[PDB]
């Protein structure tokens, strides 16, 4: 029980200091917005 | 109100505001981050 507390505990600074994962949901973020933002600056270009 | 708009030759559709912007004297209309005109000037009353 010590133990898995002491982990349990060690998570909530480990989530956001090791990094490693929890990239991939603001990746998905990024993606969606910069093909979003892609999409909407197409339309100042004159294609000629 | 929702009214066609003729800004000195600059054709557009909407509704427009009083805006906050600080435009500089030189400055005629505001755009926006994807090049969208967000503020224009009025050629008699020089009201953003
Ligand atoms: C047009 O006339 C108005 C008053 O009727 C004046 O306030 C405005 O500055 C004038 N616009 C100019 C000179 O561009």
């Amino acid at each position: 029980a010590n133990q898995f507390n002491s982990a349990i505990g060690k998570i909530q600074d480990s989530l956001f200091s090791t990094a490693s994962a929890l990239g991939k949901l603001q990746d998905v973020v990024n993606h969606n917005a910069q093909a979003l933002n892609t999409l909407v600056k197409q339309l100042s270009s004159k294609f000629g | 109100k929702c009214v066609n708009f003729n800004f000195n030759g600059l054709t557009g559709t909407g509704v427009l505001t009083k805006s906050n912007k600080k435009f500089l004297p030189f400055q005629q209309f505001g755009r926006d981050i994807v090049d969208t005109t967000d503020a224009v000037r009025d050629p008699q009353t020089l009201e953003i």
